[PDB]
């Protein structure tokens, strides 16, 4: 899935 | 200095917290609290305001007001409590997003790590995708002390167990997205997804999911689980029965069409380990007609779709039925 900043 | 300001009256607070929980109840409203970390979790989003924040300890204090909030009040329904916890968690996801140290940090602190698997069963989606996103960050190159924390706490069974009351996409993605990140790990952590009951039958189901907004993420996540997990089911039977009578060889057929070379390479990858040591579900798929769709897909340009293309033709025509020729 990988890494990510906030789904904002 | 400003960030130096907010971050005190935060540990101003976890300090007045710990004075009362020794003794026995300080409220975060009469501090101004959730005020402070709503600008700390808007300044998480910089990458300079990010260095800022390791120098000054800023992972740490936002990590155990997250803890100590949800040691005090438990899963309560209080507007205030959650906005603080979902602010907290923001913060740390961006700060855990591409930084080993501080992955390893929030994995040590086990009092925050035991707090936030705790928060996916409340009556909030929003924060059960908080939550889920920071566990996503950490599940992600994760070092042995990391993976063996997550084991520990039992974040495996309790995203799975999450994600079959999940209402909202975005809360879905976020928790099948940490799921396929703690699926790679280990055998073991596979096992645990596989152990909750109805888990399978709900990993099948994304396969076809219908998506809100024109996205392939939910499809491309449980698929990509389901990817990982396979070599487990594969020596089994039971679980093999769960796949069959909610049609998944047959859907992961139609999966070798999509345009998402994601999706493709996850069903390619399932079909590889369903493929051996069973003959029943090999003369399933040469009745389905998987040797005519794989043979399209092994002189594909990718690696990972040329070879579990190529393998799982392999275990089809080294095992072919006796009704052929
Ligand atoms: C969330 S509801 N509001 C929010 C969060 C973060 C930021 C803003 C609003 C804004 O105006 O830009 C920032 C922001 C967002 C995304 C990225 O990649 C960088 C960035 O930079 C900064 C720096 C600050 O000192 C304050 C706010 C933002």
């Amino acid at each position: 899935a990988g890494e990510s900043l906030y789904e904002k | 200095h400003h960030m130096l300001h907010l971050l005190e009256q935060i540990r101003a607070y976890c300090e007045t917290c710990w004075e009362w929980q020794e003794a026995h109840m300080p409220a975060p409203v009469e501090h101004q609290i959730c005020p402070a970390v709503c600008v700390l979790m808007k300044l998480s989003f910089d990458e300079e305001h990010r260095h800022a924040m390791n120098e000054l300890g800023g992972l740490q204090a936002i990590a155990e007001l997250l803890q100590v909030d949800c040691e005090m009040y438990g899963l309560t329904n209080d507007h205030y409590s959650i906005t603080l916890r979902r602010y907290a968690g923001m913060a740390l996801t961006n700060l855990t997003f591409g930084d080993v140290a501080n992955k390893a940090t929030l994995c040590s602190m086990k009092g925050c790590m035991r707090a936030l698997v705790a928060q996916l069963k409340s009556e909030s989606e929003d924060l059960q995708q908080v939550i889920a996103s920071v566990l996503r960050n950490l599940s992600w190159r994760a070092d042995v002390n990391s993976k063996k924390t997550l084991r520990e706490v039992g974040s495996v069974k309790a995203l799975m167990e999450c994600a079959l009351e999940v209402k909202k996409e975005s809360t879905l993605k976020s928790v099948l997205s940490a799921l396929w990140n703690l699926s790679a790990h280990c055998t073991e952590n596979k096992a645990d997804i596989c152990a909750v009951d109805g888990a399978l039958a709900f990993l099948v189901g994304t396969l076809t999911y219908r998506s809100q907004t024109n996205t392939l993420a939910i499809i491309e996540s449980g698929g990509g689980i389901l990817r990982n997990v396979s070599s487990l089911i594969a020596t089994n039977e039971d679980h093999r029965q769960i796949l069959r009578e909610n049609n998944c060889l047959q859907t992961l057929l139609q999966h070798l069409k999509s345009h998402s070379l994601t999706i493709v390479s996850n069903a390619c990858g399932t079909l590889w380990n369903l493929s051996a040591r069973n003959p029943k579900d090999q003369e399933a798929l040469w009745d389905m007609g998987a040797v005519s769709m794989l043979k399209n897909l092994i002189h594909s340009k990718h690696k990972m779709i040329a070879m579990g293309s190529a393998a799982a033709l392999r275990n089809l025509m080294a095992n072919r039925p006796a009704k052929y020729k």
